RNA sequence: UGCGAAAGCAGUUGAAGACAAGUGCUUGUCGUUCGUUAUAAAUGGCCU
């Protein structure tokens, strides 16, 4: 007769990392800068910035890949676009699981989901200028160590390589 | 009295060019009458005009090429250097300019297939074609003082007649290049001359709030069918199903049945269009295709807006209320009614 | 980003005797002016139209007062005899008076010279002379004859109607509105009489009995008429001929009444009584007929009066005294060339697509001691709270901001004898209040407590101690006292 | 400061035209004017509220 | 909020923010829009983030 | 026939701008409104009015990105500490400037301004910028889109007039 | 959906997964100024108790105020009570009546019921 | 909640509920220009 | 810190390591750890 089900959302997610400053903040605006997209808890909403209400909401529990990713992981970034090829974004988490999801229309089901190989490293941070990606992660006096790495996609066998750059 | 100079449906019904002006250059732009696609993706708004860089430059004609006949969708535009310009809306160029030894404007248009025809105002009959783009053969009918009409019988997949008319209309066999038939017209110019069906032709002039159907065969008036102001477009439906003019008074007029006391009829349905406000919006053209009736208007200065109706359905005398820029206080998505802003928290007063 | 706070005035718990709405828009009849007659002044009339002249009469002559000017604008001493009507037709043309001598006269209203009509009513006192309110033509005379007859302007020789039936002096007559054909009349029987002049008349359809002297008979609506006789005034329905409210509160024996209905009061209605004790009081009925202010005037009230409903100015309060007085209460109501070069100001964008409107509202002017404190300024907003002419409670706001904001010590620090003495000047007066007690407390106990050193050395701020310990000590007593009050109270219930 | 008061001046020759304005072309008081990016249209304003549209045909 | 000019060491501000800036940053080609993170530190059981995008132009709200 | 003629003006036509591409006509004045009319010669009618409540206007202006050339944008002034930008129809796109950031004092009013390209040589990236007259020779430059307060330019004497000229470098 | 938020209350459409508004419904140092330091000790009244009656047209709040530290009125606790109205299409609740210490000075009020809609038509409630 | 279901609140700030053609050619080209 | 009413009733506030300064010794500190229920102070105040 009676059923559970989750319905409203939760709190705006945050980079919950003590060292880094001025980076606590996921959200991003798009390229066309007509909406914002702000990780939560349990969903990414986009909002349109024109007229100030949630266009689009994704919920981890609708998709099947999201629910055993999220559903302990969180997003440590959001960028614009897909790396491996247009309203496209890849979702990356601090354990590594990169995810391709598609804003402005359906939710696919499948969508392009991607893993980063590191050994016993908690993402911590992305960032590109053109076309060139770099990850820092983090790796253990009770301070952190942090190596930075270069991210590049291999056509040929679909897969993310890292490379050491500094430490 | 209407910024839209021309303008013209394609057969389908579904995209409209317009002709207008810009400062001193005219500028040729298509719009999109249907609100959406087939697809379901929502109609947008074309900004892409074709300009004529010259001010003395003008447009005297406009006709759709069939969509479906050719594989790239082209407007043909008459103008009076006395050459036509073929137009694919698509790349926004002018791909192909036929050219008439004169330079005497071009006052009508008319295409089946390959064939086009044209009549400058030295009266003289020209004839091309799209796939070879040369100029066949042109001639001179005696008696053919003025034409400001061309229109072709549409008999079989070949022109055999073309009806031309002045201020009275004629027929001429192209072979004998000789006049047929001729039906006494209107005292003023003639303005339309399209074919209903066989045997069956509608005539307007300018200023005239009278049309005269006329048989081909015989030459008898069947009908006149009457508008209550000036008649400016005429659109017709099927075969004599449906007749729709759009009186100069920014009316429409539609005559039912027209083909079936009898000499004279008046329309039976009536549409206008009003604002919320009260202002009246005059209609400039209209499609009418088997049920459905296009409606279309100016917003702004220049802006068309488009409505599909089932005119079926519609009483004898109806008015489209639409929402116009009135005395709207300007709401902003960021501020409250009192501009207070909305992330801020309301304060605590006693 | 949001406005800043306006500072929230200090409001206690609200205690007896509160200003009402009805007492604040009566206390505005302010402006008070008595004026001396040769004899009692015994009737009092408003002219139903503009500018509302009211007539007072007096002895042998009736005056007209100016409404703006509140001055005789006309006089009427034609009468040899005393005087005693002065009423205005509903046209308001002709004012109509009544004679010791038994003769009505009706002059034109602003004409004293012409007398228009003379009638010999009786040869008894004809104390009353009304004009019917729905009917011009007929007037209603009420004599000692006890006889009202009802007369017609045209026909002046024979009465259209004689009523009858009291069996003592009638000088109360009255006309119910909505009901031409009925007029009431109120002897010193006691009994209030019902007539229908459509009928034959000369006989009540029924009496209401008083069981006082009934000094006047007033219709407030169409069903309802209120009558005052004796030390009260009863309203009684005509559908149910029975007395729906009675009030008593005067002490002497009301005299005159008085109803004004669809001014700009809060009230809809009221009702104004005279008591022949000094008080004219105001009752609503619309709450039962329940008193909502009142006035005292030297000596009985003999006749009061208030201006109209549509008064178009300018109010009055009119007050009549044996004594001979009158008095009154008012509640009083470049080149071409440049214009054409600014010429769009007053344009308002009634034809425009789009109005668009950003200013925000002015919002008052703040206030010393709040500018200081939005600026931070804790020790100068402390100085402001203490200067002349500062309202109490204006003062005791900024006491509890600073103590609010936790900023007490902070507005202390850098103070000497000199300039602590403004702050314990008002603590000594500021303990003696309820509200302000408990503030006190707690800056005298600061001060104290940073100040012990200063104290010593200071002779001026030691006498502020003395005499504060010693009202701070009376303040204990009467706070003693108010316990013991509590205790036997306790015990009575 | 007065009415008519408009003059068009070549360039580089720096003559006033003599042709326009004119007496009777309607200006008053001039308070504004624009000249189009193309087209060679001129849009002159005045006190009265009334803006007066001119081409240039040489453009 | 403060925006400290540096060439004159000037500061505009913007106060009355619903919470303690937790970060600041500047976001657009031009500088369009600030992002802020607000904290709400009178509730102390939990951290109340809340983020703010202020249109330069006229420093008000474009989306909290 | 008159750009006006089809909704009058219940003022002096205080400004007149023409688009830089579009045929539009911008008018201003202190009846407070501003009236946009499609120019063609022969009709001349208007495509959008927009009263501002209390703001008379001195001098109104397009601007037009000289990068993004779909920005399209009006900024209208007068004698009021504060200035209005809109951006280009249910409703209008306002937004005001009224931040000086410090410097209130030299600027009592917006009523005299222009618009301006700046190229910002460091980073080769062009934007608008907005020059009004100051109190005693001072001229304020501001940013057009964030309204940020870039440069201040002052001269002797009373300022009266200013114009802009641009001198290409290279490509 | 009503969160009494410290001093404040947020009120939250869960149907549409947004806030709809925040107001300030107590008095003290709410959005006054920024506190810092010594200040930021500081407590501001605490909305306790929040409730409607039956037929939504009335909010009752109850409150408590807490007096700065370091002075002699430092330990007395005040309890305020207030309702508060709004017509349905109004956005902001507007104070119409106020008591300062009900039930007496330094008692608090455990319990708010508001009452049903048989009596008073939802008028009225109970404090314990 | 005044309906059948319950609302309830997680300490996450999740709030559940426990209750009972040369034209289509045409069309598309024209959008993307 | 625990319990309770708000009043109050009981009970805590330890050790190691590293660093700085002064003179191996003294003092003060900790974006160091283990265990227990467990004054402040860089002239520095809020727009239009």
């Amino acid at each position: 007769q009676y059923k559970l089900s989750v319905v409203s959302g939760g709190k705006p997610a945050l980079n919950n990392l003590s060292s880094v400053t001025g980076n606590k903040n996921i959200a991003r605006l798009s390229q066309d800068q007509r909406n914002y997209i702000i990780p939560f808890n349990n969903q990414i909403k986009v909002y349109s910035v024109e007229t100030r209400q949630c266009v689009k909401t994704l919920k981890f529990a609708n998709n099947s890949l999201l629910s055993g990713i999220f559903l302990n992981e969180s997003i440590v970034k959001i960028l614009l676009g897909d790396i491996t090829v247009a309203h496209l974004i890849t979702v990356f988490t601090n354990n590594g699981h990169v995810i391709v999801l598609n804003y402005k229309g359906k939710l696919v089901e499948s969508p392009k989901h991607f893993k980063i190989s590191l050994a016993d490293e908690k993402l911590a941070n992305v960032f590109h200028s053109e076309g060139n990606y770099r990850i820092l992660t983090t790796f253990k006096n009770s301070l952190q160590s942090y190596r930075l790495y270069a991210l590049t996609f291999d056509d040929a066998k679909k897969q993310f390589e890292v490379a050491h750059q500094a430490e | 009295d209407s910024p839209v100079l021309q303008s013209a449906y394609d057969p389908s019904g579904q995209y409209l060019c317009y002709v207008t002006v810009a400062l001193d250059k005219q500028r040729v732009g298509v719009q999109p009458t249907q609100r959406a696609t087939s697809s379901g993706v929502d109609t947008v708004w074309n900004e892409n005009f074709l300009y004529l860089e010259d001010s003395k430059l003008k447009v005297t004609c406009l006709k759709w090429v069939n969509l479906a006949s050719s594989d790239t969708v082209a407007i043909i535009l008459g103008m009076n250097n006395g050459e036509i310009w073929l137009y694919s809306v698509l790349a926004n160029e002018v791909t192909y300019k036929f050219t008439t030894g004169n330079s005497y404007e071009i006052k009508d248009i008319d295409l089946m297939g390959n064939q086009l025809w044209c009549i400058d105002s030295s009266d003289a009959f020209y004839q091309f074609d799209l796939l070879q783009f040369k100029l066949l053969q042109h001639f001179r009918i005696n008696n053919c003082v003025q034409l400001n009409k061309l229109t072709i019988v549409p008999a079989g997949d070949s022109v055999a007649q073309l009806l031309v008319a002045s201020h009275s209309i004629s027929l001429i066999d192209i072979e004998e290049k000789k006049v047929v038939m001729t039906f006494p017209g209107h005292v003023s110019p003639v303005s339309t001359l399209q074919v209903i069906t066989n045997e069956f032709f509608i005539s307007g002039a300018e200023g005239d709030r009278f049309l005269n159907v006329y048989d081909i065969h015989s030459g008898m008036t069947k009908c006149v069918l009457v508008a209550e102001s000036d008649i400016k477009e005429l659109s017709h439906s099927g075969q004599a199903d449906s007749i729709a003019v759009t009186t100069e008074d920014g009316s429409l007029e539609i005559f039912v049945d027209p083909l079936v006391g009898n000499k004279s009829k008046k329309s039976s349905k009536k549409i206008q269009i009003v604002s919320k406000d009260g202002r009246k919006v005059p209609i400039y053209n209209a499609f009418i295709n088997k049920d459905l009736l296009n409606v279309s208007w100016l917003q702004n200065a220049t802006m068309p807006y488009f409505k599909n109706l089932q005119w079926r359905e519609i009483p004898n005398e109806y008015t489209v209320e639409i929402s116009l820029n009135w005395n709207n206080k300007n709401k902003s998505a960021d501020r409250d009614l009192h501009g207070k802003d909305l992330a801020s928290a309301t304060n605590y007063v006693e | 980003s949001t406005a800043r706070p306006r500072i929230i005035t200090s409001k206690a718990p609200l205690l007896p005797q509160q200003t009402t709405p009805e007492q604040r828009y009566w206390r505005q009849y302010t402006s008070a002016q008595l004026v001396k007659e040769h004899n009692s002044v015994t009737h009092i009339s408003f002219n139903p139209q503009h500018p509302h002249d009211f007539a007072v009469t007096s002895s042998t002559r009736v005056q007209i007062f100016s409404s703006r000017t509140r001055q005789v604008i006309k006089t009427f001493s034609r009468f040899k005899d005393v005087v005693y009507s002065a009423s205005f037709r509903s046209d308001g043309k002709l004012l109509c008076a009544g004679d010791a001598t038994g003769l009505v006269s009706v002059y034109d209203s602003y004409n004293p010279r012409t007398i228009l009509l003379s009638i010999n009513a009786s040869t008894h006192p004809t104390h009353v002379t009304k004009f019917h309110t729905q009917d011009n033509k007929i007037l209603a005379t009420a004599s000692d004859d006890r006889v009202t007859r009802l007369w017609d302007i045209s026909n002046a020789y024979e009465p259209q109607l004689e009523l009858t039936g009291a069996t003592d002096y009638v000088r109360t007559l009255s006309f119910i509105p909505a009901a031409p054909h009925l007029v009431a009349t109120g002897s010193y029987d006691g009994l209030i009489r019902l007539y229908d002049t459509r009928s034959s008349g000369s006989t009540p359809i029924y009496s209401l009995n008083h069981d006082q002297p009934v000094e006047n008979v007033i219709a407030v609506s169409p069903t309802q008429i209120v009558s005052c006789g004796g030390n009260n005034f009863k309203v009684w329905d005509l559908t149910s001929n029975k007395k729906l409210y009675e009030r008593g509160n005067f002490n002497k024996a009301v005299t005159c009444l008085d109803y004004v209905e669809n001014f700009d009061s809060p009230m809809q209605s009221a009702l104004i009584a005279s008591s022949l004790d000094g008080h004219v009081k105001v009752f609503d009925p619309l709450d039962n007929f329940q008193v909502k202010f009142g006035w005292k005037f030297s000596g009985p009230v003999l006749s009061c009066a208030v201006s109209p409903s549509t008064a178009q100015g300018n109010r009055h309060l009119v007050a009549g005294l044996s004594s001979g007085l009158l008095a009154i209460r008012t509640k009083k109501k470049k080149s071409n060339n440049f214009q054409r070069m600014m010429r769009g100001s007053e344009y308002q964008g009634d034809q425009e697509h789009i109005i668009h409107n950003d200013k925000v509202r002015s919002q008052r002017r703040m206030r010393a001691f709040e500018r200081n404190i939005n600026q931070f300024k804790w020790s100068e907003a402390l100085d402001n709270a203490f200067v002349p002419g500062m309202a109490k409670e204006l003062t005791l706001t900024v006491l509890q901001e600073l103590r609010k904001r936790g900023k007490v010590r902070v507005a202390l620090y850098g103070r000497d004898e000199s300039t602590l003495e403004p702050l314990l000047n008002w603590c000594l007066k500021g303990i003696e209040d309820v509200r302000s007690a408990s503030i006190v407390a707690d800056w005298v106990a600061v001060v104290l407590e940073l100040y012990g050193n200063t104290l010593e050395s200071s002779p001026v701020l030691q006498e502020l101690m003395i005499d504060l310990k010693t009202k701070v000590r009376h303040e204990i007593h009467k706070s003693k006292e108010a316990q013991r009050i509590e205790g036997m109270l306790q015990l009575l219930t | 400061a007065v009415k008519d008061a408009l003059r068009l001046v070549h360039l580089p020759s720096c003559s006033v035209f003599s042709n326009w304005p004119t007496s009777g072309t309607p200006l008053g008081k001039v308070t504004s004017v624009a000249f189009s990016p193309s087209g060679g249209l001129l849009a002159v304003g005045n006190e009265q509220g009334k803006v007066r549209l001119w081409k240039l045909n040489h453009y | 909020m403060s925006l400290w000019q540096l060439e004159t060491n000037s500061q505009q501000f913007l106060p009355r923010l619903n919470g303690i800036i937790i970060d600041c940053q500047v976001l657009g080609p031009q500088g369009n829009y600030y992002s802020l993170i607000l904290q709400m530190t009178e509730n102390n059981s939990n951290s109340d983030y809340q983020f703010l995008l202020l249109n330069a132009s006229d420093l008000t709200s474009k989306l909290s | 026939k008159d750009a006006n003629a089809s909704h009058p003006s219940h003022s002096a036509i205080q400004s007149l701008s023409f688009h830089p591409s579009k045929p539009l006509l911008l008018t201003g004045g202190y009846d407070k409104t501003l009236r946009i009319y499609h120019i063609d010669g022969k009709t001349n009618h208007l495509v959008t009015s927009l009263h501002l409540v209390g703001s008379p206007i001195q001098t109104c202006t397009f601007y037009t990105s000289l990068s993004n050339q779909n920005q399209q944008n009006i900024f209208t002034a007068g004698r009021r500490r504060y200035m209005h930008s809109w951006d280009l129809s249910q409703t209008a796109k306002i937004e005001k400037f009224s931040r000086l950031y410090g410097h209130e004092s030299t600027q009592r009013s917006f009523e005299n301004f222009k618009v301006a390209h700046l190229q910002n040589s460091q980073t080769n990236s062009v934007h608008g910028i907005v020059l009004l007259q100051g109190n005693n020779g001072w001229i304020n430059i501001l940013h057009s889109t964030s309204g940020l307060w870039l440069m201040g330019c002052k001269i002797e004497g009373v300022i009266t007039d200013f114009c802009i000229d641009y001198q290409p470098i290279s490509r | 959906l009503y969160f009494p938020h410290i001093s404040a209350v947020q009120i939250f459409d869960f149907y549409k997964n947004e806030q709809v508004n925040y107001q300030y419904l107590t008095s003290g140092v709410n959005n006054s100024m920024g506190k810092v330091r010594f200040e930021l000790n500081l407590q501001d009244p605490i909305i306790t108790d929040l409730k409607f009656t039956k037929d939504g047209q009335w909010m009752i709040t109850y409150e408590i105020e807490y007096p700065p530290n370091d002075l002699l009125s430092s330990k007395d606790l005040t309890h305020i009570l207030k309702f508060w109205t709004k017509n349905d299409n109004e956005t902001n609740w507007n104070l119409k009546t106020k008591v300062i210490n009900p039930h007496g000075i330094s008692v608090p009020i455990t319990k708010i019921l508001p009452s049903p809609r048989s009596v008073n038509n939802s008028q009225g409630c109970l404090t314990a | 909640n005044y309906d059948t279901d319950f609302i309830f609140l997680d300490i996450e700030s999740t709030l559940g509920v426990v209750g009972t053609s040369n034209s289509d050619i045409f069309a598309e080209q024209l959008h993307k220009l």
